[PDB]
């Protein structure tokens, strides 16, 4: 184990935990943000709501491990 | 016309351990909303930035930032436990302006004496193209 | 050579596609559908959806064999 | 010689004064 | 080929394969042929399902032809 | 205490519902409005929150359909270890593990796909496989 | 005026607008145009957040009410902090 | 070999003319939202409603045009580059077998012709072109940033910088200093747009460094 | 030793646990009512229990595959270069994938069964409370690493 | 109006970071600024057209400096096929040692980049010879610029 | 042989599956929901039309000239 | 006295409203208003589906062609 | 009895019905004229 392991060790000690945030943040996000107040009334997966507010596309629960997916995949 | 606003005064709170989803500076610079419900039991319910609070008995008041979030509560407590509710707008200097129902009446059901403001009456498809409209401030829907 | 001719078919390949995107403005923007009535514009507008599936089919016919005879040869 | 001086100044000094001048014009408030 | 197609569901919109159905959809008028199950583009969500899942497919698969065939062969 | 009450019956054994698609979900049952209906066919099929709202019938269907998943795998085991034996250079193998591929898969010869019957070896032909499952079979002295 | 949100004579005055509003902009008037007698009407747009779901839920043959995103706002973007 | 590849030419300018055309005629309405001429060139969505509207624009149907002009020249100065290496070296055989099966465009045309390419700079050294060799790579980075705006939409982003404007308010020596422009994501065409100027940035950057490097490391 | 362990948890006889109890008394002072109520909670929700036993399950995966490709418990597996690499790469991607499952049902718990009226706990609760600190810091850390690491 | 930028109101009072992205895409965009009229329309576009004509005059005078201030144009004439065409200097501090010897080419004597636009061969043609045709090339265009 | 002759066996096949489809279609979009006979297909109506694409450039030139192959303004709804 | 106005009931009629859903359809008359200030009297339904799922609404009595 | 049969003729039944009949067909001509370039019969 000399130098060259050591920064890929560290490679994989960031896209673990890149992968958790996404995860971690759309579970405790699943019922309301400062964005949206009701999100947990539109149920797990929606698509939007809508283009107001600047965009609101992807804030559902599903959307978060749907992009989790590809740093999984990524990792 | 019999619509002399609730007039805020300044009750309890309920009981909370604090969150970090409170007010921000906007608060201290721009405005900040507040809701004001009378309850006849003391329960448990959620609060619209995450987390569980307890009101108590009575003359209940809780501030918010926006006004999604005022109405976002709003209708959780008409809907689940069958209470009233309003709601303001409070700004640095102290003006507080009443807001919600905005006659003592909800907006889904008539009242005889509000306005008709935003209508255009005719069908949609008949809009002005936007040939019509070009180098004035108009728009096609204006 | 090859610096030369690759670099004036990216550019061409930009410049058309603005061709269109100035085309759309214009039907957006400027168009108007009484000045134009029934001249060789308008109607252009009239048989939108015939353009638009012919299309569909010369690049559906073209997408299903050209790639069709490419994973035979392969 | 002359590339030593005008390289820098191009690189370095011309983008600081740029940025710092759309800064202020930018933030403005009349 | 399927991770490269995945991308064509990630990056467009339901919007516009909608109204490209639509056309397609009035020749079928003209020859009678048009189905009684309306044709429809795919939900918001679901666009988004059969991106994520091809471009899993794809890149799992590359791998897995690429590290076979390369160790069978030295040993 | 800890017992085994269980219902006779509740459910019966008909194929009524295989002629109804969608019977599940109340809202799919009524029919194929567009094709937006085929695709929430699938994406709902083992949703069995969605479709009731008890425990007790959420976790019988949990229960029972443990048991295919369970059922399929053994299918799945079934052919490994009947390949293996029909199809594969295994007793060849246990002579020269060290230099003989395992192979465990034969292809017919139809459209000159034969080639990819390889020489791995030991008399045999077929596709080398990797799942490793002849280190497992000789670990226990089959 | 923050957006712009336009009612038209379709209405038939079903109260499915005014009640999915997420922050009150619309409410119900009087009219005598409709069996239902009621139109829907919008004296508060400085609080349109843009949401479209207060025009998801108007049943008629193309839309009776209807929104135009103009400039945005500290409260048009909904903007918490 | 050319048969094959004009149809793949031809290919590209039919779809990439359906994209634009379809853009033109239904810019001022289609059955999906028929008074689109409302709201102007370029809006983001209408909502979610009727089914989802994203991507209804006619500045969108430009978007997507984009895509499939990079890849229709892809296959255009592909084939001329080719054509022409075997020609200058003399070995007009190598294209005329290779370039009817697409492993042939992968190994002989790709894989083969960078192997001087890659090693502008090794623990061995470097050489003239290692600048190459570093825009190469270049070239794959700023192209893969591109897929980053594509896929991953508005909504999510926004919900993290209310997060991070929620920790610079409360950090210690930090919350002396204030934002005078509040911080909000980027907005949905703006993302597409972004999105992008890098995707064509990077593949720009990435052939062109292909293009000189490989043909200037024989020139021949 | 799993013989043992399973002697432990009271079903009929005087013998054994109480689940419900040793849930309640670990209760501390930054945490408060501690671990109170999740017996309920982890007991009238399957995609409770489906988010948790993803996450172990997910995990295990990957331990069994560091393992067998640094201790080659069968004979002829070591010099076998086709399988080893197979068998290492195939449990990554079977464990990678089953814990992002344990992510979804959590997230599903979230929405449908989680109810603070009834079914109410004061760990999950206070986890709720300070939600952005929680992904912040996640945040800046994930920077870090990033800068630091590519 | 009242800040950046200044020919959209709409964007001007809009309070996050939104403005100042879209006060530098809307710019060129002459018909949606506020207060426009068809005289100015065209008048904008008249004055801008010259500025564009100013950059590609500009642009070419700079090929014809660095072609004969650091270039190899009046080697390369003497064989064409056996000099690479030089396209100017480099001169950057951050390179170590054996990059400075790799890309001293072309006959210099510190590091250059190898011209592949071709300019050489159609200075050639149309006439030019020396070094000093160019000078004067640059010259006139910068003035045409002007 | 080489291509027109294979060429011309394509388009008799294509037809068939073509000409065939279109007489389902038609036969069941006179019922009360023509959703329900596509999705659970009808098989018994559906194998005696089979064979009517023997036929089908006989039968579809007729409809040609006849003016039944194609509608004119009437395009959706009815 | 006055005898009741546009079409009865059952009678097919071809839709004329340009941003309909159904223009150039086809669809049934369940049943008219005779109030003369309704704005939109004839309610159709139909037998297709607009993106809404809906599958009626009024109509005008300008944009009801009455076919036979 | 009835219900058996409806079940059958739903759309992905007979799809891998119809399909399998057809991949068997194909697969036996291959077996008997494989190469099959041309069509030299007339
Ligand atoms: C000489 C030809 C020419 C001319 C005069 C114009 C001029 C114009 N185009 Mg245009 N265009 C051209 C070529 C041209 N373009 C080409 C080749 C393409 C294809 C790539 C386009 C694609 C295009 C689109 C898609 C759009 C325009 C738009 C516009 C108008 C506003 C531009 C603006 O404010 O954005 C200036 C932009 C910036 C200052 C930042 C852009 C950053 C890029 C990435 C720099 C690299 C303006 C009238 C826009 C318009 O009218 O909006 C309503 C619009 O939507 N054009
Ligand atoms: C691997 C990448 C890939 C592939 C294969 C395609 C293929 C296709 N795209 Mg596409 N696209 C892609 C990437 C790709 N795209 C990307 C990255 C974008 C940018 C977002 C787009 C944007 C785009 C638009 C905007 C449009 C297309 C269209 C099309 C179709 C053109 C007709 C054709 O040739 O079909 C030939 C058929 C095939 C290639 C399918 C082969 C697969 C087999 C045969 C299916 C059965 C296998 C068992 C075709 C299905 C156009 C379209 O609909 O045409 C009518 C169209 O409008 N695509
Ligand atoms: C020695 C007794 C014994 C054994 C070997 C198993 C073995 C198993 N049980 Mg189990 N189980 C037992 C007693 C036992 N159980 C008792 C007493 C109960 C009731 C309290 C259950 C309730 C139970 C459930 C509810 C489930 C299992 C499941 C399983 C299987 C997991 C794979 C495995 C075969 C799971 C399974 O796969 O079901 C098919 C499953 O879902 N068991
Ligand atoms: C289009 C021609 C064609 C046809 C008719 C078949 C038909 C068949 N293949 Mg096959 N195969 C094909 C192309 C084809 N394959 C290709 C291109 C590959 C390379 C990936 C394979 C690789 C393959 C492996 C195996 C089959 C097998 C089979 C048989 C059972 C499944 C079936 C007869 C199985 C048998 O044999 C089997 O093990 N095939
Ligand atoms: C044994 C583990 C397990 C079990 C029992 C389930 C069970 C379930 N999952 Mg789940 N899931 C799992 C692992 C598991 N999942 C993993 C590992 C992931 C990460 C990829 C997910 C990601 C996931 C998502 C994102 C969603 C579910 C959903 C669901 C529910 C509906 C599934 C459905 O209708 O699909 C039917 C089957 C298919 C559509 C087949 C797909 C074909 C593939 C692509 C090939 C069901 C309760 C859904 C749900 O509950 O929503 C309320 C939902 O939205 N799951
Ligand atoms: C190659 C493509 C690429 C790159 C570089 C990134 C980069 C990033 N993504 Mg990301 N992403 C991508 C593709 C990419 N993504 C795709 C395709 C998807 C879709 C699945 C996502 C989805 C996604 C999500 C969902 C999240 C990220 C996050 C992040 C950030 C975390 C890493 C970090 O802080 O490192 C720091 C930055 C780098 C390592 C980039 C290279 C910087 C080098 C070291 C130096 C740069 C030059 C230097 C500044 C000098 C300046 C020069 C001067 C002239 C200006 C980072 C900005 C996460 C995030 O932002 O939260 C932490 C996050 O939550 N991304
Ligand atoms: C009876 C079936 C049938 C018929 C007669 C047609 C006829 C037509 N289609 Mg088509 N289409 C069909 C089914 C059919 N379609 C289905 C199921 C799909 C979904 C994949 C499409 C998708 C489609 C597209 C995308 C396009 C057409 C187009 C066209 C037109 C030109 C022909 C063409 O390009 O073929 C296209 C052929 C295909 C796409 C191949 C798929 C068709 C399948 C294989 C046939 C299905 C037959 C049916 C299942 C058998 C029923 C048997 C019954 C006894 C149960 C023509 C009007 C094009 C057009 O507008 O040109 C004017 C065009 O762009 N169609
Ligand atoms: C440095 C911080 C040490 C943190 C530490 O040692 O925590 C120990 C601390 C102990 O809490 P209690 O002893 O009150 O909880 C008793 C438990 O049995 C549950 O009630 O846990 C926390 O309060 C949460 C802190 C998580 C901090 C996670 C940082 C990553
Ligand atoms: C054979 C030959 C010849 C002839 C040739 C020719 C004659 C060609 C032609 C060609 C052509 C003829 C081409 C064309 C092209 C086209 C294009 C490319 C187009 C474009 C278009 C556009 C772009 C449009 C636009 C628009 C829109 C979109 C809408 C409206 C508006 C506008 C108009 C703007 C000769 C004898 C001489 C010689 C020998 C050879
Ligand atoms: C001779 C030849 C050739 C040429 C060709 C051509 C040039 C062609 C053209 C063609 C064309 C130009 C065509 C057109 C067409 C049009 C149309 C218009 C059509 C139509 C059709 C239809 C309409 C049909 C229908 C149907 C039927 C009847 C069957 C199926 C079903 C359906 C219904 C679909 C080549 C060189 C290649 C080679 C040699 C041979
Ligand atoms: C291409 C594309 C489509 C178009 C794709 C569609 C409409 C579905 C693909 C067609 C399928 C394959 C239907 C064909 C299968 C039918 C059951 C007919 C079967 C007949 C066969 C046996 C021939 C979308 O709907 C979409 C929606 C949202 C985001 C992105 C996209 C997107 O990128
Ligand atoms: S673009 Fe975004 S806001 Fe618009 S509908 Fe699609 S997801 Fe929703
Ligand atoms: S967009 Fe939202 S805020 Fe505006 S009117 Fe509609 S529902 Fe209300």
């Amino acid at each position: 184990l000399g130098t060259a392991d050591f920064l890929v060790h560290h490679i994989h000690a960031f896209t673990i935990h890149v992968t958790v945030l996404i995860l971690l943040k759309g579970v405790l996000f699943a019922r309301s943000s400062r964005l949206i107040p009701d999100k947990a009334n539109l149920g797990f997966r929606f698509p939007c709501d809508g283009p107001g507010r600047g965009g609101t596309c992807q804030v559902s629960a599903w959307d978060h491990v749907f992009l989790g997916l590809f740093w999984m995949y990524n990792a | 016309g019999f619509v002399p606003p609730q007039l805020d005064p300044s009750t309890p709170s309920p009981i909370f351990g604090g969150s970090t989803g409170g007010l921000l500076r906007k608060a201290q610079v721009e405005e900040f909303y507040v809701i004001t419900w009378t309850s006849p039991k003391e329960q448990v319910f959620e609060m619209p930035t995450g987390g569980a609070a307890i009101m108590r008995e009575g003359p209940n008041l809780l501030k918010l930032a926006r006004k999604e979030q005022c109405l976002a509560l709003g209708n959780r407590l008409r809907s689940k436990y069958k209470i009233a509710y309003q709601f303001y707008r409070v700004f640095p200097n102290g003006e507080v302006q009443y807001l919600h129902p905005k006659d003592g009446v909800y907006p889904e059901k008539v009242n005889a004496g509000r306005q008709g403001v935003g209508q255009n009456f005719r069908s949609i498809g008949k809009n002005v193209s936007p040939i019509e409209v070009k180098f004035t401030g108009k728009n096609s829907f204006d | 050579q090859a610096a030369l001719y690759t670099h004036h078919q990216y550019i061409a390949g930009f410049i058309m596609t603005g061709a269109f995107a100035h085309g759309a403005i214009f039907f957006i923007r400027d168009y108007n559908p009484e000045q134009n009535e029934d001249n060789v514009l308008a109607r252009m507008l009239d048989h939108k959806e015939a353009i638009i599936s012919h299309l569909s089919w010369a690049s559906l016919f073209l997408g299903f064999h050209t790639l069709g005879l490419y994973v035979h040869n392969d | 010689n002359l590339p030593s001086i005008f390289v820098p100044l191009v690189g370095l000094v011309f983008p600081a004064i740029a940025m710092t001048s759309l800064f202020l014009y930018v933030q403005k408030k009349k | 080929f399927v991770w490269a197609f995945s991308l064509m569901f990630l990056f467009s919109g339901r919007g516009y394969w909608q109204e490209l159905i639509e056309s397609i959809v009035w020749a079928h008028n003209k020859l009678k042929v048009a189905p009684a199950t309306q044709p429809r583009a795919l939900s918001i969500i679901q666009g988004r399902a059969v991106g994520v899942t091809h471009y899993l497919l794809g890149g799992i698969a590359t791998t897995w032809a690429f590290f076979l065939a390369r160790i069978i062969a030295v040993g | 205490e800890v017992k085994i009450v269980v219902d006779r019956d509740p459910v019966k054994t008909s194929f009524e519902e295989w002629a109804r698609p969608g019977h599940f979900s109340r809202t799919l049952a009524k029919g194929p409005d567009t094709t937006t209906w085929i695709w929430n066919l699938h994406a709902d099929a083992h949703d069995f929150d969605s479709h009731t709202g008890d425990l007790e019938e959420i976790s019988r269907k949990v229960f029972s359909a443990h048991f295919g998943q369970l059922s399929i795998i053994f299918l799945w085991l079934s052919g490994m270890y009947f390949h293996g034996a029909r199809f594969s250079n295994y007793e060849a193998w246990l002579s020269d593990p060290t230099h003989i591929g395992p192979s465990a898969q034969v292809v017919w010869p139809i459209v000159g796909q034969e080639i990819l019957n390889g020489d791995v070896g030991g008399g045999f032909r077929g596709i080398q496989i990797t799942s490793g499952f002849f280190q497992l079979w000789r670990a226990s002295g089959i | 005026m923050s957006h712009s949100v336009k009612i038209y004579d379709t209405c038939i005055g079903c109260t499915q607008c005014v009640r999915a509003c997420p922050t009150d902009v619309l409410e119900m008037i009087p009219w005598d145009g409709c069996k239902a007698k009621q139109i829907a009407s919008a004296p508060r747009t400085e609080d349109c957040v843009g949401c479209k779901r207060c025009e998801s839920a108007c049943p008629t043959d193309f839309l009776s009410v209807r929104v135009y995103l103009g400039p945005e706002t500290t409260r048009s973007m909904a903007l918490s902090y | 070999g050319d048969f094959l590849v004009h149809h793949a030419i031809a290919l590209g300018l039919h779809t990439t003319t359906l994209i634009l055309v379809k853009g033109a005629l239904d810019a001022r309405g289609s059955k999906l939202m028929p008074d689109k001429k409302d709201f102007g060139y370029s809006f983001p969505c209408d909502g979610p409603g009727r089914g989802g509207t994203c991507d209804i624009s006619a500045w969108d149907a430009f978007y997507l045009a984009v895509f499939w002009m990079l890849n229709t020249i892809g296959w255009v100065t592909f084939y001329w580059h080719w054509k022409h290496i075997t020609l200058w070296q003399g070995n007009v055989s190598q294209f005329n077998e290779s370039s009817t099966y697409l492993m042939g465009w992968l190994r002989d045309y790709l894989w083969l012709n960078s192997s001087q390419l890659i090693n502008g700079y090794n623990p061995f050294g470097m050489n003239s072109l290692s600048v190459w060799a570093w825009m190469f790579l270049f070239g794959h980075l700023v192209w893969a940033t591109g897929f980053m705006f594509l896929i991953s939409w508005r909504g999510y982003w926004q919900e993290l910088i209310e997060t991070l404007a929620w920790a610079h308010e409360r950090t210690p020596l930090a919350n002396l200093i204030r934002w005078r422009d509040k911080p909000v994501a980027l907005s949905i065409v703006q993302a597409r747009l972004v999105g992008l100027a890098h995707f064509s940035v990077g593949y720009i950057f990435t052939y062109a460094a292909f293009l000189i490097a490989s043909t200037s490391g024989k020139f021949g | 030793l799993f013989l043992i362990a399973g002697h432990m948890y009271r079903t009929n006889w005087g013998i054994g646990h109480g689940l419900k109890d040793i849930l309640e008394a670990h209760k501390g002072p930054f945490t408060g009512q501690g671990h109170k109520g999740l017996y309920e909670i982890l007991t009238t929700s399957w995609h409770a229990q489906l988010s948790l036993n993803l996450a172990m399950l997910g995990s295990t995966t990957i331990v069994v595959a560091h393992h067998m490709y640094s201790m080659p418990p069968y004979p002829y597996l070591a010099t076998d270069y086709g399988t080893q690499l197979s068998l290492f790469t195939h449990h990554m991607w079977i464990g990678g994938f089953l814990i992002v499952g344990a992510a979804a049902h959590a997230a599903i718990f979230m929405v449908r069964d989680y109810d603070p009226t009834t079914r109410y706990n004061d760990l999950l609760d206070r986890v709720l409370r300070h939600r952005d600190a929680i992904i912040s810091h996640l945040n800046w850390v994930c920077i870090f690493l990033g800068f630091h690491s590519f | 109006e009242l800040r950046f930028p200044r020919f959209s109101q709409g964007l001007a009072q809009d309070p996050t970071t939104r403005r100042i992205w879209f006060g530098i895409a809307t710019a060129h965009d002459f018909e949606s600024h506020d207060d426009i009229t068809e005289e100015r329309l065209y008048q904008n576009i008249f004055a801008s057209h010259f500025g564009q004509l100013a950059i590609i005059f500009l642009w070419t005078s700079g090929n014809l400096f660095h072609v004969a201030w650091q270039g190899n144009f009046e080697s390369w004439i003497q064989d064409p096929l056996h000099v690479r065409p030089i396209a100017h200097a480099i001169w950057d501090p951050h390179f170590g040692q054996p990059a400075v010897e790799a890309f001293t080419r072309g006959g210099a004597a510190g590091p250059v980049n190898i011209a592949y636009s071709g300019v050489y061969q159609w200075w050639y043609t149309i006439g030019l010879r020396t070094n000093e045709d160019l000078y004067t090339g640059a010259l006139f265009l910068l003035f045409l610029s002007t | 042989g080489e291509f027109i002759t294979p060429g011309v066996l394509f388009l008799y096949i294509a037809g068939w599956i073509g000409w065939v489809g279109r007489s389902y279609l038609i036969a069941v979009s006179g019922e009360k929901k023509p959703a329900m006979r596509e999705i659970i297909i009808d098989v018994e109506l559906a194998a005696r039309i089979i064979p009517r694409g023997f036929i089908w450039p006989v039968a579809a030139y007729r409809e040609l000239i006849n003016g039944d192959l194609v509608v004119d303004d009437a395009d959706i709804g009815y | 006295k006055p005898p009741p106005r546009g079409p009865k009931r059952g009678t097919k009629v071809k839709i004329l409203r340009r941003e309909s859903y159904w223009y150039n359809g086809t669809g049934s008359v369940v049943t008219v208003d005779q109030d003369p200030n309704t704005r939109y009297p004839v309610v159709v339904r139909f037998a297709k589906v607009n993106y809404a799922g809906v599958s009626t609404n009024n109509y005008a009595l300008d944009e009801i062609k009455e076919v036979a | 009895m009835r219900d058996i049969k409806t079940y059958l003729s739903v759309a992905p039944v007979l799809s891998t019905l119809w399909f399998g009949a057809l991949a068997g067909l194909l697969i036996e001509i291959n077996r008997l004229f494989p190469d099959a370039l041309s069509f030299p019969f007339f």
